[PDB]
């Protein structure tokens, strides 16, 4: 490579290159828990 | 042939040249940037005699819009772009005048407060344009400077005309702010406290960054009234709102303790037409103005959960009613305990009252848990009583499914805001919270509008930016930065309603919280929802906590504690380590690392300058200065969208080039487990409460419909996790 690394000064040219709501509860599984 | 138009009328001939080294100069030291591309994207159209500021604009767009994952560095490129045309506008150069000569103009124009040339010398003045470093403009983002000019920089409303740039904002909040101190010690705190807002150590809220050094004098984000039951108190409570919409600030309204639709009046003299046609005056007193022609006026009203319109209210923001029953420009917060969770977990029944028929019982909901279970059974045996009963499934499953479509039902756990606060529930019990449900003050109804008796609690917010602090510790010299700055806001600011002051002078209570808390995380290595977590946020927010109250207990030594100090449990030596929800236990075995003890023997010796210190607030415009992750939300993306006054804006996450494997971004989170555990695990030292969100993806479930199952069950493990409040519901759709 000749030259530094660089990006692409001018990216624009690729363009040119290349082509509700489940409402059933279950009270027995929440009672199922301590607050 | 063709001529521009210069910013001094002026016209010369059109000069690419010029365009080239504006951007060249934008883009100097940027990575992956391209000064063609922002000149081509701009589709700039040319006229003979075309403005040169609408044309430097155009690129401002231009470069902006471009900001992506693949080029990052454009926030910068659009932010230097934007600040050099800043600069044009409030001083038609690119070097700022001194701060004595602007100030000086700025007061003689009445845009800047007349005490700033009173109390400090033009020796004095000059000493602190020694601090100011204008090339800290450099290192905002774009968000951040559109921010800047669209809300913060001092302006006009009606002209749109930009007076002021940056690094004078931030020099002189802090000079306001430290105005009143000891001239041996004050320009000490204010090369400090400018140190620490310009280089993003501490964040300023919204009414500080535009209000601190113009002539009214307005800087409280957070307004908390409460309404009784009487024309007398709504109206006062109308006026109070009125009045602090149209001075920056967002409004809790806590009108819970009207009567129900249908209750005598006079003992039959008339009947009561019911809540929601004074709901509809609270709305029409938050939209009559704006909030100091920053923002719109904003509110959230809160009622009990046992309230006997319960069921009106929960569908006030529902579209699909008639006019005659619908408020639905302002957000809502249902209150809950323990033992109206209970009566879903045990599927009874849940029976509303209004609180004219059941004595004493709306003031035990909050204060004394025993007393109301005592009086709800009890009213609810009786039978001379008005009441109600739905089912506790039902009942959640309306206000859930009204949470889940508009956002915008809140909930608040009231037992938990009086079980874990700094407050006493007998001396001063918190009723409600305010418009973000981050924060959670004590308040006495009015009965007029300069009623002395009547409590309004205001709060004053900041932020300490995690992703800025490279240890804990530094906390304790940002801490005191931090509340040394409030607590003197308190007396340096005005108050239009008696009944504020009275709050904010006896109780000074302050809201300090955080941002860049997802960025935090990302540089630990650690997640959300995964539960890695924990033990970090344990140990982060305790170095929070320590160091707020460490600077506040020695603030209190200096200058006293403050007046209503003896109605706090600070007051009575005891500490968040003591009340908080014990479950936090199961979830993080992270230990104590500073002396709490010593700690509590020094604020049960002198006091606090403040009776509340953290709350953490989710910082929407505010942490965008320092492009910081609002709060303690995951963003949503990589580059994330938020909304501007002119358009949209691009925001980077910090540190995206090293760290965007680490970030978990919003809707890659599996549930809301991981990240409720996080707030609880906050939640046991904030003195007020978190904006908590909840989030669902209906893609992630099946037949791609949220289970009300799981937004219960989300519910019941934030109450079981010591959560105080919940705020914003989002729901995806992409
Ligand atoms: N002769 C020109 N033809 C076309 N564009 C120009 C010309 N000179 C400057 N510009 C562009 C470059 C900048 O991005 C944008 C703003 O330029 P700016 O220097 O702020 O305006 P100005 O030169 O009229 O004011 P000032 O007198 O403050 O320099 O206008
Ligand atoms: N050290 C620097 N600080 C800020 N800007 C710089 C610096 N060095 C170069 N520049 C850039 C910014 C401007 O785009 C350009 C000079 O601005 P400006 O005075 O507007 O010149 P100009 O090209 O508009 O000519 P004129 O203003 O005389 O019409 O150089
Ligand atoms: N004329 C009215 N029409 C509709 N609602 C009313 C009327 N007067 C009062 N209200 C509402 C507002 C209050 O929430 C509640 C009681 O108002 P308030 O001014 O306390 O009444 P009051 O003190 O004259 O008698 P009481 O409080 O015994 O009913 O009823
Ligand atoms: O649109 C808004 C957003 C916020 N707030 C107030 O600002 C407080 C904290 O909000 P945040 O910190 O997100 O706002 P910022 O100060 O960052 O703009 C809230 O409790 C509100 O009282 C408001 O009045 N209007
Ligand atoms: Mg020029
Ligand atoms: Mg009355």
């Amino acid at each position: 490579l000749p030259f530094q690394t660089r990006s692409n000064p001018i990216p624009w040219i690729n363009t040119w290159l290349v082509s509700q709501i489940d409402s059933e509860v279950d009270t027995d599984d929440l009672s199922n828990f301590q607050l | 042939n063709l001529l521009v138009t210069k910013r001094d009328g002026s016209t010369e001939r059109i000069n690419l040249d010029k365009i080239h080294r504006v951007l060249d100069w934008a883009a100097e030291g940027l990575h992956n940037v391209s000064i063609s591309q922002v000149e081509l994207r701009s589709h700039i159209q040319f006229y003979d005699g075309i403005k040169t500021s609408d044309i430097h604009e155009t690129i401002i767009k231009a470069a902006a819009d471009l900001i992506s994952r693949d080029a990052p560095d454009y926030q910068y490129l659009a932010a230097r772009l934007a600040i050099f045309h800043l600069r044009k506008k409030a001083y038609g150069q690119f070097e700022p005048p001194a701060l004595y000569d602007h100030v000086v103009k700025m007061v003689e124009m009445g845009k800047y407060d007349n005490h700033l040339l009173e109390d400090y010398t033009e020796e004095e003045f000059k000493q602190m344009d020694t601090f100011i470093d204008h090339d800290r403009d450099m290192t905002f983002s774009y968000a951040a400077v559109k921010q800047l000019e669209g809300k913060y920089l001092v302006q006009n409303r009606v002209t749109g005309e930009i007076y002021e740039s940056a690094q004078f904002l931030y020099i002189l909040v802090a000079a306001c702010l430290f105005s009143n101190y000891p001239r041996e010690t004050r320009l000490q705190y204010v090369k400090r406290f400018y140190d620490a807002v310009s280089t993003f150590k501490i964040s300023l809220p919204t009414p500080i960054m535009s209000g601190v050094r113009t002539p009214t004098r307005q800087f409280s984000s957070c307004v908390l009234i409460e309404c009784g039951d009487s024309l007398d108190s709504i109206n006062a409570t109308s006026s109070a709102i009125v009045k602090y919409v149209s001075q920056r600030a967002g409004i809790g309204i806590n009108a819970g303790r009207i009567r129900a639709l249908g209750s005598p009046i006079r003992g039959g003299e008339a009947f009561h037409t019911g809540c929601i046609p004074f709901y509809k005056h609270f709305q029409t007193a938050v939209k009559s103005c704006s909030q100091g022609g920053v923002r719109g006026g904003a509110a959230t009203l809160f009622y009990p959960m046992w309230h006997l319109e319960v069921e009106s209210l929960l569908v006030l923001k529902n579209n699909r009613g008639v006019e005659g029953n619908r408020v639905r420009h302002m957000d809502y917060g249902v209150q809950i305990n323990k033992l109206m969770y209970t009566r879903l977990l045990k599927g009874e029944d849940i029976t509303l009252f209004s609180p004219s028929d059941v004595p004493g019982l709306y003031d035990a909901f909050f204060a004394d848990q025993e007393e109301f279970e005592r009086l709800y059974t009890k009213y609810e045996k009786d039978d001379s009583i008005r009441k109600q009963r739905v089912k506790a499934v039902e009942l959640f499953s309306l206000m859930m499914q009204e949470r889940a479509s508009t956002g915008r039902i809140y909930i608040q756990n009231v037992d938990h805001c009086n079980t874990h606060s700094p407050f006493d529930p007998a001396i001063a019990p918190v009723r409600q919270s305010n418009l973000c449900l981050e924060i959670a003050l004590p308040t006495k109804p009015l009965n007029d509008v300069n009623d002395e008796n009547g409590e309004i609690a205001l709060c004053t917010l900041s932020a300490f930016n995690l992703g800025a602090i490279n240890n804990l510790d530094e906390l304790e010299e940002l801490a005191i930065l931090a509340v040394r700055a409030l607590d003197a806001l308190l007396d340096y600011q005005d108050y239009p309603i008696p009944a504020a002051k009275r709050g904010a002078m006896g109780r000074r209570t302050l809201g300090i919280g955080v941002i860049n808390f997802a960025y935090y995380l990302a540089k630990h290595g650690k997640r959300y929802s995964d539960g890695s977590a924990n033990n970090l946020t344990h140990k982060t927010f305790e170095a929070i906590q320590y160091y707020l109250l460490k600077a506040s207990n020695e603030l209190a030594k200096e200058q006293g504690a403050c007046p209503w100090f003896n109605e706090t449990t600070y007051a009575k030596g005891i500490l968040p380590i003591d009340t908080y929800k014990k479950d936090l236990d199961t979830i993080a075995n992270e230990p104590l690392h500073y002396d709490w003890e010593a700690l509590r023997e020094s604020i049960k010796t002198h006091g606090l300058r403040n009776s509340t210190l953290s709350a953490l607030m989710p910082s929407e415009t505010s942490s965008q200065i320092s492009n910081a992750t609002n709060g303690i939300e995951p963003p949503r993306g990589y580059v994330s969208i938020k909304a501007s006054k002119d358009g949209i804006l691009r925001q980077v996450v910090p540190d995206y080039e090293h760290l965007h494997d680490a970030y978990e971004l919003l809707w890659e989170m599996p549930g809301n487990d991981g990240y409720l555990q996080l707030v609880g695990i906050m939640q046991k030292f904030i003195d007020q409460s978190i904006s908590a969100n909840t989030n669902y993806d209906p893609s992630r479930f099946p037949s791609g419909k949220v289970p009300m199952q799981q937004l219960l069950k989300d519910l019941l493990t934030a109450y079981k996790f010591g959560v105080k409040t919940l705020y914003y519901q989002n729901t995806r759709d992409g």
